[PDB]
């Protein structure tokens, strides 16, 4: 969860990505727009002689 | 009360072209 940068429309609450993923949110209880990004995920690979 | 209007011209229902009018934001989603 990170703070959101770009200015939302007052009615617009959730920011959407090109692939329709949600990358920003509006707090329902408090009021602040937050940027949303995925947590890290890779694939471990073992190098070995 | 609710007085009526007398000697009223018909509306005549003329038409004008809409152009690029009638656009709304369907959802409250920022993009």
């Amino acid at each position: 969860l990170t703070p959101s940068s770009k200015r939302f429309q007052p009615f617009q609450q959730f920011g959407r990505d090109v692939s329709d993923f949600t990358d920003s949110v509006r707090d329902p209880k408090t009021s602040e727009i937050l940027d949303i990004s995925p947590c890290s995920f890779g694939g471990v690979s073992v190098i070995t002689p | 009360k609710c007085l009526d209007f007398d000697d009223r011209t018909p509306p005549a229902n003329t038409q004008f072209l809409s152009s690029h009018r009638g656009v709304y934001y369907p959802d409250d989603i920022f993009r």
